RNA sequence: GUGAGGGCGCGAGCGAUAACGUCCGCGUCCGAGCGCGGGAACAACCGAGACCGCCAGCUAAGGCCCCCAAGUCUGGGCUAA
RNA sequence: UGUCGGCUCGUCGCAUCCUGGGGCUGAAGAAGGUCCCAAGGGUUGGGCUGUUCGCCCAUUAAAGCGGCACGCGAGCUGGG
RNA sequence: GCUGAAAGCAUCUAAGCGGGAAGCCCGCCCCAAGAUGAGGCCUCCCACGGCGUCAAGCCGGUAAGGACCCGGGAAGACUA
């Protein structure tokens, strides 16, 4: 179960053999080891990974014990990979080979407070004969007195977005370690800069 | 029950032989009796559902001496041109028309064998499982109810 | 003027659950749950007697009930009516077994819930060795 | 004062040996006893006619494993849904 | 207690239109008939009419029936 | 479909056992301990200094650490 943090720094296009395919770039710096939890000290297998170098004033938090009880560079962020215990001190992306496919999770953009139209991509109303009223309106929502109510999680506007996401299956491209690189198949939630992690995709 | 070595417990009967021992599940409420050098069982009552549980343990105690004792053999026809079997080892192969030649595992405790490329024994040490094994066979290409292919026991014709 | 009890000390108990009858048992956890059984009974106070069940998944149960029995899990949603047979619970979380069973026999009032704390279920048996251990039947 | 009555059991017409249907009759309750117990709740089904008090006592209908008062009563049969 | 149809949003039922599985067949094979199991999902665009309904064109795996005050006028329309 | 009695035969069942659905449970994705049944892990700070005889509390100062304010954001009505 393969796990590395990295961040969306861009993406353009690449020519494979003779064929054009859209990539997208993302960064897999070092990710420092700092807790492999045992199912003997938890219940669960994973690995704390770090990233982000920091400076050492803004970290005073007893974060510093924390780093300081694996002795490493206080990172900026670090979460967990569940069932993942590899080795070293560090994870990079050598853990990927041009091949493998990952699933990435990341951070949707905020879309504010959506509308019901562009939230769920509804049918929205008449803009000619109908009353300049409800261009943009879900219109109706329940019945009669039976059952009175509206059924819980019925679509309607409202904050929606930046939120997790998880794309899957998208393969990798070519990884460069010459800079802690890493190129997939394109679409992949988060704007440019997002914090997201990749993992092994379940094929099969 | 000659040469065998049934050995009785609380609420079951492991019975040994030439073959080996066997475990066999008996009902609670029944007295698996050992007179002599054989096997009895008794019934609590005489109402209905006792009738069959004696009669039931009755035989299925006579089928684990009988397992340990000379075994479980069944025979497996086949008819039609391509349709064929290749013993390999345990596990045998045969091709019945399909695109995919059959693979078919060796459970534990019988040994399937192949004297010809039509007909299959299904050497064992339990009617359960032969019993299983056998139909498992029919279950892979049913008789052509039109002719004459797929895999028989050694039955009638469907014609 | 009847009599007016006044702080009375935990009376712990330990109960097995071993080829015991689900209802037969609940009964007297609910029954014992509150101190209903101590002469000096007061709905009022609420001076239950902490019941703890050991060997849960060995309960016994009647006729079809493993494959009959059914329970409603209904969450506020559209067909949310989820529902699970007995042999499931038995799986996952037993414990719930015997709970949802005293939980649905003490009263619906607000000191029952108070009276379903003094409610301690596992299977083991093994409970968490405090103090009290007076065993029953 | 009243001159819309209603439910119910029973005997009949109409209805379709339909209707919380309808139209007479004999009685009954509700009306006006939505006061109490029972029936999960519930004008009329079962019990029973509230002058006021009481931290007494038997009983009615129903009920006596837990929510719930009071038998997991006693003895003898049937039923595995 | 706003009354058709339309729009918008649906959700539930199963007596299933499709896809799933299965029995029988007057089931060679293909294709089909009929019955049983089975809602998870899906179940088109258009001509005419206020229409529902239906007829028709082209296609479709199929172009399901019905409940929700024949759902929805403090959401809309107003042709009826 | 197996073993198989009731019912010497027979039977897929009455004990038991196997195979078998786009369905169910799990698996995937998202929320989630207001899971008052408030879970777990790692790390940082630590005494009352004074009344309260007790029990139940209060007070000014602190620690780790947080808040306010300010510049600002693919986050955003507001707040977060
Ligand atoms: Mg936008
Ligand atoms: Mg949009
Ligand atoms: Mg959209
Ligand atoms: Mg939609
Ligand atoms: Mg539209
Ligand atoms: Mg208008
Ligand atoms: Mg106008
Ligand atoms: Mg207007
Ligand atoms: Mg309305
Ligand atoms: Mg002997
Ligand atoms: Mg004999
Ligand atoms: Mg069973
Ligand atoms: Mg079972
Ligand atoms: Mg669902
Ligand atoms: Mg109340
Ligand atoms: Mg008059
Ligand atoms: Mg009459
Ligand atoms: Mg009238
Ligand atoms: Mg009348
Ligand atoms: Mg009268
Ligand atoms: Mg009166
Ligand atoms: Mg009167
Ligand atoms: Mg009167
Ligand atoms: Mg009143
Ligand atoms: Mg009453
Ligand atoms: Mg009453
Ligand atoms: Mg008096
Ligand atoms: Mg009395
Ligand atoms: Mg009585
Ligand atoms: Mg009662
Ligand atoms: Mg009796
Ligand atoms: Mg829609
Ligand atoms: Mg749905
Ligand atoms: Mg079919
Ligand atoms: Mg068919
Ligand atoms: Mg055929
Ligand atoms: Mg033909
Ligand atoms: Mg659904
Ligand atoms: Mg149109
Ligand atoms: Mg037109
Ligand atoms: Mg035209
Ligand atoms: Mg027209
Ligand atoms: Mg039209
Ligand atoms: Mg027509
Ligand atoms: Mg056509
Ligand atoms: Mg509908
Ligand atoms: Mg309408
Ligand atoms: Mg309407
Ligand atoms: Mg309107
Ligand atoms: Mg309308
Ligand atoms: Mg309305
Ligand atoms: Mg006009
Ligand atoms: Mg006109
Ligand atoms: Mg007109
Ligand atoms: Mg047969
Ligand atoms: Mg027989
Ligand atoms: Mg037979
Ligand atoms: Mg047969
Ligand atoms: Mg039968
Ligand atoms: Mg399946
Ligand atoms: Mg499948
Ligand atoms: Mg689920
Ligand atoms: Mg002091
Ligand atoms: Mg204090
Ligand atoms: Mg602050």
């Amino acid at each position: 179960m393969k796990g590395i943090l990295g961040v969306k720094v861009g993406m353009t296009r690449i020519f494979r053999d003779d064929r054009a395919v859209p990539v997208t770039v993302i960064l897999a710096g070092p990710c420092p080891v700092v807790q492999r939890r045992t199912p003997e000290k938890d219940g669960y297998t994973a690995v704390q990974l770090g990233f982000l170098p920091q400076n050492p004033k803004r970290v005073n938090r007893p974060l510093k014990g924390h780093f300081a009880k694996a002795g490493v560079e206080p990172v900026r962020i670090l979460r967990e990979i569940r069932d993942f215990n590899p080795e070293g001190d560090t994870v990079t992306v050598e853990i990927f080979k041009p091949g493998e496919r990952v699933d990435v999770t990341g951070t949707s953009k905020g879309r504010g407070f959506a509308g019901v139209m562009k939230r769920w991509n509804f049918a929205g109303g008449p803009d000619s004969h109908g009353a300049h009223k409800i261009h943009r309106h879900p219109g109706s929502i329940g019945n009669r007195k039976t059952p009175g109510r509206v059924y819980k999680g019925k679509k309607m506007a409202g904050h929606y977005g930046a939120e997790r996401v998880t794309v899957m299956n998208l393969e990798v491209v070519d990884v460069i370690p010459e800079e802690n690189l890493l190129l997939v198949k394109g679409a992949v939630p988060g704007p440019n800069g997002g914090l997201v992690i990749v993992r092994e995709t379940k094929k099969a | 029950p000659k040469g065998v070595s049934v050995e009785v417990a609380p609420g079951r009967v492991k019975v040994k032989g030439p073959k080996g021992e066997l475990e066999v599940p008996v009902s609670p409420e029944m007295r698996v009796v050992v007179e002599e050098g054989v096997v009895r069982v008794e019934r609590p009552s005489d109402e209905r559902r006792h009738k069959s549980l004696h009669g039931l343990t009755r035989t299925l105690i006579a089928n684990a001496v009988k397992g340990v004792s000379e075994g479980y053999s069944k025979e497996l026809l086949i008819k039609g041109i391509g349709y064929r079997a290749r013993l390999v080892g345990r596990a045998l192969e045969l091709t019945v028309g399909f695109s995919h030649p059959v693979v078919v595992e060796p459970p534990e405790g019988i040994t399937f064998e192949v004297p010809e490329p039509t007909r299959v024994r299904v050497s064992g040490i339990d009617k359960q499982k032969v019993g299983q094994v056998a139909a498992n066979i029919r279950a892979i290409r049913k008789p052509s109810a039109y002719h004459e292919k797929g895999i028989y026991y050694a039955g009638e014709p469907v014609r | 003027k009847t009599y007016v009890p006044k702080q009375v000390e935990p009376r712990w108990v330990l109960i097995d659950a071993e080829g015991k009858t689900l209802g037969r048992l609940a009964t007297k956890i609910a029954t014992l749950l509150r101190g209903k059984h101590r002469p000096d009974w007061t709905p009022n106070v609420a001076m239950g007697d902490f019941v703890v069940v050991v060997n849960a998944d060995k309960i016994r149960v009647t006729g079809k009930k493993l494959e009959q029995k059914i329970y409603t899990r209904y969450s506020g949603y559209p067909g949310g009516l989820k529902k699970i047979p007995l042999e499931k619970m038995l799986a996952t979380h037993p414990e719930r077994v015997l709970e949802h069973a005293v939980k649905g026999m003490l009263p619906k009032g607000p000191l029952g819930r108070r009276l379903f704390k003094r409610l301690k279920v596992y299977a083991g048996p093994d409970h968490p060795h405090q103090a009290q251990r007076p065993e029953k039947l």
